[PDB]
RNA sequence: AUAGGAUAGCGCAUUCGGUCGAAUUCUUCUCUGCGGGAUUCCUUUGUAAUUGCACAAGGUGAAAUUUUGGGCAACAGCAGGUCUGUGAUGCUCCUCAAUGUUCUGGGCGACACGCGCACUACAAUGUCAGUGAGAACAAGAAAACGAACCUACUUGAUCAAAAGAGUGGGGAAACCCCGGAAUCACAUAGACCCACUUGGGACCGAGGAUUGCAAUUUGGUCGCGCAACGAGGAAUGUCUCGUAGGCGCAGCUCAUCAAACUGUGCCGAUUACGUCCCU
């Protein structure tokens, strides 16, 4: 079985990456894209985009890493 | 506080800020500005003959001049030979062992032409290429105003 | 002016103690800023006991061709998993790692037929190791999770004692054969 | 005012420091401005050859060496007083080269 | 990109009678057609004026055929010869960039001209 | 392995007879007046003999030692 | 489920490879207890020496004198 | 007016040697080859450079100032050099210009924390030996 | 700051190998001919001793046990290899359409295959594309005034690389060189996102350069990649600390051409500190 990750956000996945995303624990592009079964180039962009609007916070951050959590 | 003077400190100068912080910031001053002149083959050729694609960032010309700048700041006199060695990497030769490739001495060119005509760096008496006073000058006001963060 | 050291500036070494008895000795739970410490631990037989746990993990990731002698992405690597693993616990990460170092190696194998034989506790801190880091480093081949992810949920899991970590399945089928030949 | 430089160079380790040291004590007797003897890096000359003569056997390999000792001396001093101070017995093996530093 | 999918965004886009692949992105997936590698790809993107971050299904129509007419005839875009792989054609002297089946067109011509011509490499591509 | 080799041994041992009012229980003084009394190519056999024949004059306070003979 | 011991005395490695060691254990228990000072002969593999901890899980197995 | 305090030391890891100049001055700066230690990266070397101001604490190298030039070897050979340099510098200082009740009690902190950090570390890379790939490792051997 | 974290400073602010600045002093690093230093030396209510010879821990120390890596290495052998190193040779063979010697063309590199040893892969602890910081070992020119050799710098450049010019310097601790090595780093807010894929380059097409007396060598550019290969059955090598492994660099052969060897530095582990099971 080869997995399928969409390339682009679609109109629901946009949005439960908007409010479904926020609240985790631990959130990574990684794990984003298992649950949202989408790329992670596009989840870590999504994830930059929530971090530029602040709904999320970046606690470890590298040139290839980045680790998100909820605001709180 | 991350702003504020450290205490009995005033000022800054080169090598006192991050390398990449000002070589992308005077890029960016460079492209702001306009007067650089970018010759057409940089938007084809290679950054070197090492290299296998395009360097596919469209101000790698401004940043190698930016990083060029930055070279004749630390080592003055120094030439295209220098510039390559700084700038070299290792070529994939395929099943064949890997080795060091200097970079194509071309760009370096380029980007020396292109600082001597904006007046910040010169030829040097007896060969090479040294900073001038605006150059210097310019040098260390863009790494006052990055550790500012102003950022252009 | 002096201070204690926090690894990596963060995490306090400040009540670091094993959970069991067990190990206690061959644990070591020393202060320090960062994993990479470079010293002569083989010099003699027991002086890697006095290893920092977390430099030994640096150590056990550091393995195979692409990963031989690269202490820095080692230490990289635990700089992030330590973020992750508290992320995921709400727990100190130096005690996390060191209650998975402590429950994650067998206490009881066979040998030759075969007799069942009990294991030193030099030898425990050494398999604990060895088997997170490679549980990790086969978890992570192939599959769209980032190595310092794949080695956050081996040592939360083993610290938990949960079947789902690679270092306890080795664990209980090393110690179920034991008993049977035992 | 004027300034020469002795080379002495050398296979000998012995040799070499024996001829340094006369000429040391040459200068010291007449009396000139020294800027005393320097030594030289020692220069190894390395070759590996394969010990075998046909290639049979384990590839055993040679390794011979070959040091070279140099000493400067810098006097000021003409060249009758150069001459005088250095013409004496000397020794088998060493060399000694005067150049007028300009 | 943070940009939604168009409606007609396509998987599978119809290039110079080969297949290319929407995932990926326009010069990784106009690198599919023989004739165009990487390189080529990217001055083709660059020539025809398109954001090499978009996906290759993006594309509409009206740049599609742009984009073949670019491969098409590469020199008339001011693509230098040195950057096209038949500089010089050995029966005609011209100088173009082959592309899709002319490729292998061209190359099964090259070697029945080598075998008739009976030279080593005629008879060793015959063995 | 730091067994004294019986060069070692009977040069120290000579050392002993030869000079035993000369002689002390350190290590440091004994290799110094061995360096005058011994001539030898090497230095760490002088400092072996120099060791050795500090254990003799260590063993000749509490007993006689066997090969040894004091007049 | 798992009685602690402590090492008392090395003995020889037993083993025709020399891999386990034969050792003697006093097990940690409470005064009072019925294994308070009990020592027992048991086989440790691994870099083993004297005064170090050992979970001896079942202590009611003796190791065979070598 | 004022006499100049100077004080030089050198630290060697592998072939790194890195020597230390310790001067009295108004304002306290620490420079590797003229980077400053906040500017010095990987965060894991720059930690490693701090530990020899950190063991003691930041009082005793105030108003002290100390340019390191380090020379040979790779950057982590280059980092045990600098911080040992910077750590024989300040223990120097403090015998030249202080009593010898304190500098002692420095170095004793020093040397708990870790012996290299005042003592050079002797190991030296093995000589490669012919009929050997590398120091230790020897040629492939086939039997059919 | 983009969203902009962490990470020392609190008489006299930092910088500027072209500012080619002057002056003065000195030897912290460096150079190197002789020196020293380590000897079980010191200490165990250690072991052993019950004379010893020693040994194990700890101490002291830069170094603590053949200090470490080499070199040298007895006495017997072997029908081992070499008569393709030699003006080392005994006996034989050829000897003027020569088993001599020169020259020309071809071979030593031809393939269905089997085997030894390498090199590159199978990707995300990755691949591209940037920036940063950074070694060591070395090598350089000529007979029966310089010229060959190695270099820096410029230019070509009003425009790809590879070139090609010019101008200097070095006989090599002087020039290269302040030797900008590659591993490596980067909070680069860079691309990709688990696919034989931007992994991997097998293999082939068209152009052009360059070595050379000769290219029907070697770079460089654009195509090809849809060549396997997703980690390798039975088997089987080498290795204990600056070591394995990874990574470059130099010398060497050498007009031209290293997946080789002899060195060299860089980054740096796991394990054991045993045993006679196997050999
Ligand atoms: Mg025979
Ligand atoms: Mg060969």
């Amino acid at each position: 079985e080869a997995l399928q990750n969409a390339v682009m956000f679609d109109k629901e996945t946009y949005d439960k990456l908007r409010s479904e995303v926020p609240k985790y624990k631990l959130i990574t592009p990684s794990i984003i894209s298992d649950r949202l079964k989408i790329a992670v180039s596009i989840a870590a962009a999504g994830l930059k985009q929530l971090c530029r609007e602040k709904l999320i916070r970046l606690v470890s951050c590298s040139s290839k890493t980045r680790v998100y959590t909820r605001i709180v | 506080n991350k702003i504020h003077r450290i205490g009995k400190r005033k000022g800054a100068t080169l090598k006192d800020v991050s390398a990449w912080r000002w070589i992308k910031t005077a890029a960016r001053h460079f492209k702001q500005e306009g007067k650089i002149f970018v010759p057409n083959c940089t938007e084809i050729m290679k950054s070197s003959h090492g290299r296998e694609r395009a360097p596919q960032n469209p101000d790698w010309y401004y940043i190698r001049c930016a990083a060029v700048l930055r070279a004749i700041y630390l080592r003055p006199g120094v030439g295209y030979g220098g510039l390559s060695k700084r700038f070299g990497n290792k070529k994939n030769y395929g099943s064949r062992p890997e080795h060091t490739v200097t970079s194509s001495t071309g760009p370096l060119h380029w980007a020396c032409k292109s600082l001597t005509k904006l007046g910040l760096v010169e030829p040097g008496a007896q060969s090479g290429q040294r900073l001038t006073r605006k150059g210097h000058k310019f040098a260390d006001s863009l790494a006052f105003q990055v550790q500012i963060r102003k950022f252009g | 002016s002096s201070k204690t050291p926090k690894l990596f500036n963060k995490w306090s070494f400040e009540g670091l103690e094993t959970s069991e008895l067990a190990l206690r000795d061959h644990i070591s739970t020393t202060a320090a800023y960062v994993p990479h410490t470079s010293g002569r631990w083989q010099k003699r037989r027991f002086y890697k006991a006095r290893m920092p746990i977390v430099e030994r993990l640096a150590n056990g990731l550091m393995f195979k061709g692409r990963g031989n002698g690269r202490k820095l992405q080692a230490a990289r690597l635990l700089k992030h998993t330590l973020e992750i693993i508290h992320l995921l616990t709400d727990e100190n990460p130096l005690q996390v790692v060191v209650d998975a170092v402590s429950k994650g190696a067998p206490r009881e194998d066979s040998t030759r037929r075969r007799q069942a034989v009990d294991v030193s506790p030099m030898r425990r801190v050494n398999e604990a190791i060895y088997q997170m880091c490679k549980g990790a480093r086969e978890a992570a081949f192939r599959n769209l999770k980032s190595m310092p992810e794949c080695l956050a949920d081996e040592i939360v899991n083993a610290s938990k004692g949960s079947s789902n970590s690679y270092a306890i399945k080795k664990k209980d089928e090393v110690e179920r054969v034991a008993k049977a030949n035992r | 005012g004027q300034t020469v430089r002795l080379t002495i160079t050398s296979r000998n380790a012995k040799a070499v420091e024996s001829v340094t040291s006369q000429l040391l004590t040459r200068a010291r007797d007449e009396k000139v401005t020294i800027h005393g003897p320097v030594r030289l890096p020692t220069r190894t000359l390395k070759i590996t050859t394969r010990k075998t003569p046909c290639g049979n056997g384990t590839n055993t390999w040679d390794t011979f060496e070959l040091k070279i000792y140099k000493r400067i001396i810098d006097l000021h001093a003409p060249t009758e007083q150069v001459k005088k101070i250095t013409s004496f017995t000397m020794e088998s093996g060493v060399d000694v080269s005067i150049t007028i530093l300009d | 990109s943070l940009t939604l999918i168009p409606d007609h965004f396509q998987h599978i886009v119809r290039l110079l009678n080969t297949n290319v692949e929407g995932k990926r992105k326009v010069p990784f997936a106009l690198r599919m057609v023989k004739g165009v590698g990487i390189r080529f790809a990217y001055l083709v993107c660059k020539k025809a004026g398109i954001d090499v971050e978009r996906r290759a299904g993006t594309l509409t129509a009206e740049e599609l055929e742009k984009i073949a007419e670019i491969i098409a005839d590469p020199a008339k875009f001011k693509i230098p010869d040195w950057f096209l792989n038949r500089q010089r054609d050995p029966k005609t002297g011209k100088t173009e960039h082959l592309s899709s089946s002319m490729v292998d067109t061209r190359l099964r011509d090259d070697l029945e001209r080598l075998k008739k011509m009976r030279a080593h490499r005629g008879v060793r591509h015959a063995y | 392995g730091k067994i004294r080799t019986k060069t070692v041994k009977r040069a120290s041992r000579q050392v002993v007879e030869k000079y035993y009012s000369k002689l002390n229980f350190d290590f440091y003084q004994n290799k110094r007046v061995i360096m005058d009394v011994t001539i030898a190519e090497s230095k760490k056999l002088k400092n072996k003999i120099a060791g050795y024949t500090t254990h003799i004059m260590k063993r000749l306070a509490r007993g006689p030692v066997r090969g040894i003979s004091l007049k | 489920q798992a009685q602690v011991g402590l090492i008392i005395k090395v003995l020889g490695r037993t083993g025709s490879r020399g891999n386990v060691t034969q050792v003697r254990v006093r097990l940690m228990a409470e005064a009072g207890s019925p294994d308070y000072n009990r020592t027992i002969v048991r086989n440790v593999k691994g870099p083993c020496k004297e005064n170090d901890m050992l979970s001896l899980m079942e202590t009611e197995r003796e190791a065979r004198r070598l | 007016s004022y006499a100049l305090k100077q004080v030089q030391t050198f630290g060697k890891k592998k072939t790194a040697i890195a020597v230390a100049t310790v001067t009295k001055a108004a304002q306290c700066n620490i420079k590797v080859n003229g980077v400053p230690l906040q500017q010095i990266l990987p965060d894991t070397l720059r930690a490693k450079i701090m530990e020899a101001i950190t063991v003691v604490g930041s009082k005793y190298y105030s108003r002290l100032r100390i340019d390191v030039a380090v020379h040979g070897g790779g950057q982590v050979s280059q980092a045990y050099a600098a911080r040992q340099a910077i750590a024989k510098g300040l223990i120097a200082f403090f015998q030249k210009y202080h009593n010898e009740v304190e500098k002692a009690a420095l170095k004793d902190k020093f040397l708990a924390y870790d012996k290299f950090l005042l003592i050079a570390d002797p190991r030296r890379c093995e000589p490669k030996k012919w009929g050997r790939h590398s120091a230790r490792t020897r040629f492939t051997k086939s039997y059919r």
